[PDB]
RNA sequence: UUGUUUUCACUUUCUCCCCGCACUAAUGUGGGGAAAACUGGCUUUAUUUCUUCAAUUAUUUUUUUUGCUGAGGA
RNA sequence: CCUAUUAGCUGGUUAUUUUCGAAAGAUCUCUCAGGAUCGCUGGAGUUGAUUAAUAUAAUUUUACCAGGUAGAGAUAAUGAU
RNA sequence: AUUUCACUCAUAUUAAAUAAAAUAACUCCAAGUGGGCCAUUUUUGGUAAGCAGAACUGGCGAUGAGGGAUGCUCCUAACGCUUGGAUAAGGUGCCUAAAUAUUCGCUCAUGAGAUCCCAUAAAAGGUGUUGGUUCAUAUGAACUAGCCCUGAAAAUGGAUGGCGCUAAAGCGGA
RNA sequence: CCUUCGAUGUCGGCUCUUCCUAUCAUUGGGACGCAGAAGUCUCAAAGUGUCGGAUUGUUCACCCGCUAAUAGGGAACGUGAGCUGGGUUUAGACCGUCGUGAGACAGGUUAGUUUUACCCUACUGAUGAAUUUUAUUAUAUAUAUACAUAUAGUA
RNA sequence: UGCGAAGCUAAGUCUGUUGGAUAAUGGCUGAACGCCUCUUAAGCCAGAAACCAUGCUGAUUAAACAAUACUAUCUUUUUUGUUUGCUAAUGUAAAAGAGAAAUUAUAUAUGUACCGGUACAUAAAUAAUCCUAUCACCUUUUUCGUGGCUAGCUGUGAGCUAGGCAAUAGUUCUUUAACAACAAAAAAGAGCACAAACUGUAGACGACUUU
């Protein structure tokens, strides 16, 4: 049981947070994101004067320590989606047929269409706040971003699924869509 | 226990823990409105008591099954049920303290304006480990074919806002009674002002 | 040990009690959900089965060896006098189910309707809603204001009018029908409108329309196990007799079970049956009732020497596709799907 | 339960019945002893009858006394009356049940005259 | 193998200095180094109702409420 | 009818309280569902003891023997190895 | 060797302790019984068995009472009828009289665990967590044993006795 | 060899239900000596299904054929007041071997009575009163009120 | 024999859903373990003929209940009572002040004011509290509120002011004190169902359907 164990995560320059009872938000140029903490026992406790805000944790063993890099690690996260969209590139590969990856709905929503020509629209609808661009530069991929990393990983993953083969070899097969880069803007 | 009725506000309890103080207080001899039974917990995640309830659900009787284990699945009834397993139902005293419990999901027509008793042995807060996995009574018992879920939530949406109402009323009545008792504290007596002033009043 | 050969159980445990239905006016047991972004309308309406007839049909399905060719198909004709509405009941959700707040009526009910509140009309002095018909309409308002503010789903009381079809019962059927549309205020409206006045059919379902068929089956009393069940005759050999089940259960659960088919009751069911196209939705203004296109000839659509155990249907009518439950002069509630 | 009255003590009002003869009419209430294997009453289950024992007995002093706290004698004839003249506070009178109306007066009288108690005073009254 | 000799190690801080210059869970702090004897310990001389005179045993004595019992008849 | 034949086998075998209270070993038995005889039990009785004794004890001390099971041994014997 | 005389051996602590040791011996008469069964420990046959067969002792039988939910044999403890007390085994969240006592750990289980007989679980695993031990350069190894997990599949529905319990009402202590 | 010998009707089929999963198929997956197809191993799964015949009293078995598949099991080796009675297990009879013989055969073959529900429950349907220490998710003109509502009978 | 309506009927005709939340599994963010990690932590996602709803049958399975329609007496107050089978009539599983309506989190809440955020208050042994009890009737003064009628009067509740006015039952034996129901006495207000005949959408008989 440690006594006392901390952690000291720096906000940037240009964010405005805001915790109160593990419920953080955090605002900048990109959204306003809110997502609580409150299944942990943490003393989130901030510093609006000088940067960075403290997570500490009183007692508790190694899962309790890890628990709070977590909270940390979420938090950095929070901060770089507010300054800095995440961006996460995703690159379609096919063999044969060429996948037509039409967007619609505000750049939410892309209907995936001719998937090892089957004829047949796979519909994969975007989390909250998260728009899904096509390539401006190269031919192929597919730019999905922001703000919070969670939300636009999941929509990658759910894109992902989207596509994937079913019964058949699939070393063989390597058609699909997957992520390439993820990045920031 | 020796009130005419207690009511219990369910929210926030261990479900066990509350109906094994309930059944006691009801051999005693005393009516118990457990109230927003949607609120009370149980200590597993949810998944296991889901998983613990299925298999509840799936003791039938074989032969005929409109007799046999009923699966009543409101939140209140599971309550009810839980607190009968503590009781010895199959008496006739038994059968009495089990009549004199009442339950319910949310409040209603009298227990909006009854007192609201806790029983803090009971407490989840004061009971379970933060770092535990817990479960709401009332998600279990949608994810298990309640339904009235929704509904009941909002029920309670629109009775915090009278309440809140009734709050703020209560204390501006109690500021001008504090007034009062400024202003007429001069007006008494000294010596049994100071009387008064030495033992709290 | 288990059995030799496996078969597939022989009633459906999904209609258990196999008892008599309570009344002959089909109980619609759920109305539609409530997409409150169409405008307000019922959902539902009684008819008295007709009878058959056959028709004949040019099919569209490309693709079927039965495509461009004419085929006959069976429909049955439900006689579908208008319906009257006579009230608004109103109901409000709680975590016990449905509770009504009031019920709203008309200032004149039907002498019809009236008849359904007794059992002895001949006798009686029929003082049935004469108190209530005076009220003054201060109330009803008041009523109404109170529904559109608290209750969540309206029914309207609607009753057949019996008098009009060769049915010998001059008693109405009375049934509560939802109103399903936009804003609870609308739907109020809607029933304020047509309160005291008739539904004809048109005003609720359409051509092509598919709709449920809710009805009590034909009854046949007390019935074997052998015509209940299906289950199979035992041999010619068999001793005690062959149209039973030869054994009920095993020996260790020492009870019989509620899953073995017995002798009883059959028929005379409450029944959903789902997915009946209308047709044609007949009118009572219409000598061409029984026409068509391809026909051109004037016909009503009563066959020569009139429906059956049933009569001449004089008035508007639904040409349902197929089948429907019960016989000819059973009450039929048709629900929109 | 015991039954005080004043120096009298009655460890059992209860009359031991017949084990069963509450279940059976061809057995009467009249206590016998259950012999046979596996009686339950001769086991002496919690929940059954009991078995009349000698510790039930009455206090060697107060034994045969009734509530009057005095002996009863059984009396046919006037001459046996005599001898409880000298006893007539230890001793009560109950006169024979077959004693005739006028007899039983003429006991009654007697007993009277003697200062003794008669129980039943009021027989053919 | 015991007693004994010496070695340097161990205490406080709301003290002070230097570096890190608010870096800390902390109304402070990480490291490095001083200071002193308020702290603590010891040595004394007295003092015990300012507060203490424990606990455990041995040996003793009494008390606050109190429940049940009254056999017998020398 | 002899005859109420015989049955080591089955069933039944009638008030109360008090007191004491077993055995299902053993030997022999055409014996193994039985019997006899010991054992254990009750009653009867006598001699005793009634003297904090001596007899006596499912007890222990103190002496004193008897032992070849646990263990141990295999470069002690036999038999393995 | 026997006999009769001598002289003299502890004794009220009684030729070592201790003894509701004479409730003893002995004789008589007779009853019932002579199918046994179970538990620890030792033990034979048998893969084993709630199997067959023995030894020591105790039980059951013949025996209720309190506990082990329940139970011929396990634990406590053997029974005249009462009042009061204080315990035993066992318990003390409720059923259920008594602790939601105190105190220190461990444990989360997507089929937890929960108390002699007892109503089942193993080999083998686990970068699950908890302590250790032995090693090397605050990391890397190897082990190690606690709880937990897997291994873990059977037929009516379902049983730590039930409800339930997770800052235990679980496991191990005090 | 614990229970049952003052009887628990002793094989199999027919019928009929339910359960199990140790999954044959179907749903969703994971692996491959998975290129495709086919298949093999395997996880969640017992929701749905698992047949027609020939021979045998058969269980079991073995073929023919369809099938998505023709998985395995239990329930007093489910199920005789449900049947059937082909078999085994009475009395008749035949053969073979054995026995001097009467007879035997866990050898073969044939002919051979299958009783009772009107009881309680269970189940299937069919009426049907009664239900104030009982009930109530509100009613009533923003306030009140469980120190309150609720007669009963027909529909 | 032939045909054979009607009624039954299959070998004849019609009809037989789509959500939620999951399992396996694949993933996401992401520690433990400066990296990696589907979680063999916390937190999430998609996902099955399974599960649970939806739908469907019953619902004297709930001794259940609601509304509506009509009806026979009902409501309020007072008094005395409940000390021929009957014709006057009593029972409480709980009265002694049975007093108490924020809400919410539990590693924080709640208000208040602005735009979930900010600032300021507030609670933090919260029923270890707060409320509410005893001032009896009286005459004499008056003060203030609430309910009725056309500024006044009556009634109730609270106060100040004056005057002593009562209670004594022999030491306690429940503190006869509550709630509900009823009976009588006065005083005040105001028709259905079954059967029967018919029916046949029903049916062993009831029941159901009708007239
Ligand atoms: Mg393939
Ligand atoms: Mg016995
Ligand atoms: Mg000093
Ligand atoms: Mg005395
Ligand atoms: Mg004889
Ligand atoms: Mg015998
Ligand atoms: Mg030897
Ligand atoms: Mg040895
Ligand atoms: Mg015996
Ligand atoms: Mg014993
Ligand atoms: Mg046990
Ligand atoms: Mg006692
Ligand atoms: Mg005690
Ligand atoms: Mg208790
Ligand atoms: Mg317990
Ligand atoms: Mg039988
Ligand atoms: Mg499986
Ligand atoms: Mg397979
Ligand atoms: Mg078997
Ligand atoms: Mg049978
Ligand atoms: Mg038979
Ligand atoms: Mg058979
Ligand atoms: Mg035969
Ligand atoms: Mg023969
Ligand atoms: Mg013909
Ligand atoms: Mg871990």
């Amino acid at each position: 049981k440690t006594i006392v164990s901390t952690q000291k995560v720096l906000i940037p320059e240009g964010v405005k947070v805001a915790i109160n009872a593990r419920k953080v938000t955090v605002s900048g140029k990109y959204g306003t994101l809110r997502r609580s903490f409150r299944h942990l026992p943490i003393d989130i406790r901030l510093n609006k004067l000088k940067k960075y805000i403290k997570v500490v944790m009183w007692f508790g063993v190694p899962d309790s320590l890890a628990c709070i890099r977590t909270v940390c690690t979420h938090l950095k996260n929070m901060f770089t989606g507010v300054t800095k969209k995440f961006l996460y590139k995703m690159r379609l590969v096919h063999a044969h047929f060429p996948i037509n990856s039409n967007i619609v709905d505000n750049n939410t929503r892309i209907e995936i269409r001719n998937y090892l020509g089957e004829k047949s629209v796979r519909f994969v609808k975007a989390l909250p706040g998260v728009v899904i661009e096509k390539s401006p530069n190269v031919k192929d991929e597919i730019y999905v971003s922001g703000a919070d990393i969670e939300n636009v990983s999941l929509t990658a993953a759910l894109i992902h699924q989207s596509v994937l083969c079913r019964n058949k070899d699939i070393r063989k097969f390597l058609d699909g869509i997957y992520v390439s880069e993820v990045t920031t803007v | 226990m020796y009130k005419k009725e207690y009511v219990i506000d369910c929210k926030g309890h261990l479900l066990g823990r509350l109906a094994s103080l309930i059944a006691k207080e009801l051999l005693n001899g005393q009516r118990i409105v457990a109230v927003r039974c949607e609120d009370i917990n149980i200590s597993g995640s949810l998944y296991r008591n889901k998983l613990k309830y299925q298999e509840f659900l799936r003791l039938r009787t074989n032969t005929n099954p409109k007799k046999g284990p009923l699966h009543l699945r409101e939140p209140s009834k599971i309550l009810w049920r839980c607190v009968r397993g503590m009781l010895p139902h199959k008496t006739y005293k038994g059968q009495l303290a089990l009549k004199k419990l009442k339950v319910c999901v949310g409040m209603p027509y009298p227990y909006d304006k009854k007192k609201k008793y806790v029983l803090p042995s009971a407490l989840r807060a004061f009971r379970l480990k933060k770092h535990r996995r817990y479960c709401r009574l009332g998600t279990l018992s949608s994810r298990v074919g309640w339904n009235y879920d929704t509904l009941v939530k909002k029920n309670e949406v629109l009775r915090k806002q009278v309440s809140k109402a009734y709050y703020k009323k209560k204390v501006n009545n109690l500021n001008e009674k504090k007034e009062i008792k400024t202003e007429a504290l001069n007006l008494i007596n000294p010596e049994q002002r100071q009387v008064l002033e030495n033992f709290g009043y | 040990s288990h059995r030799k050969f496996e078969r597939p159980r022989h009633g459906s445990l999904g209609f258990l009690p196999r008892k008599r239905c309570k009344r002959l006016r089909g109980k619609i047991r759920s109305f539609p959900k409530d997409d409150k972004e169409k405008p307000p309308h019922f959902t539902a309406f009684m008819g008295y089965k007709a009878g058959m007839t056959h028709i004949v049909r040019e099919v569209d399905k490309p693709g079927s060896k039965l495509h461009k060719k004419e085929i006959v198909e069976a429909c049955t004709i439900i006689e579908c006098a208008p319906m009257v509405v006579v009230g608004i009941v109103g109901y409000r959700e709680t975590p016990k189910g449905l509770r009504i707040l009031s019920t709203v009526w008309a200032n004149h009910v039907s002498d019809e309707f009236r008849r359904r509140y007794y059992k002895n009309w001949y006798k009686s002095e029929k003082k049935a809603f004469t108190k209530s018909l005076n009220v003054p309409e201060a109330t009803k308002n008041c009523l109404l204001k109170r529904i559109e503010k608290y209750c969540t789903v309206l029914r309207a009381i609607c009753h057949t009018q019996p008098s009009k079809t060769p049915l010998r019962m001059k008693k109405a059927h009375i049934m509560e029908v939802q109103i399903n549309g936009g804003s609870m205020k609308e739907k109020l409206e809607f029933v304020k409108e047509m309160l005291e006045k008739n539904l004809p059919v048109s005003t609720v379902f359409n051509p092509n329309e598919m709709i449920d068929v809710i009805s009590v089956t034909k009854g046949h009393g007390t019935k074997g196990v052998v015509s209940r069940y299906g289950v199979k005759r035992l041999p010619r050999k068999t001793h005690r007799g062959l149209r039973k089940v030869a054994c009920i259960g095993a020996w260790h659960p020492a009870r019989v079970q509620f899953q073995i088919p017995r002798h009883g009751q059959k028929g005379y069911f409450h029944r959903t049956e789902r997915n009946k196209k209308i047709y044609r939705i007949g009118l009572k203004t219409d000598k061409n009732s029984a026409s068509t296109d391809a026909d051109i000839t004037e016909k009503k659509i009563t066959p020569m020497g009139g429906f059956p155990h049933y009569g001449v249907v004089n008035e508007d009518f639904l040409l349902l596709k197929g089948c429907v439950a019960g016989t000819k002069k059973r009450p039929i509630t048709l629900r929109k799907n | 339960a015991v039954k005080k009255v004043g120096k009298i003590i009655k460890k059992r009002t209860k009359k031991f019945t017949r084990f069963q003869s509450n279940r059976f009419m061809r057995v009467k209430p009249a206590w016998r002893k259950p012999r046979g294997i596996d009686c339950r009453v001769r086991r002496r289950y919690k929940g059954t009858n009991l078995m009349p024992s000698i510790g039930y007995g009455s206090n060697k002093k107060t034994k045969f006394l009734l509530p009057n706290n005095k002996y009863k004698y059984v009396v046919k004839n006037v001459k046996e009356m005599e001898p409880l003249i000298m006893n007539h506070t230890k001793y009560c009178v109950q006169i024979a049940h077959n004693v005739s109306s006028k007899k039983r007066k003429q006991i009654i009288e007697r007993a009277k005259q003697m200062n003794v108690s008669v129980i039943n005073a009021k027989a053919r009254l």
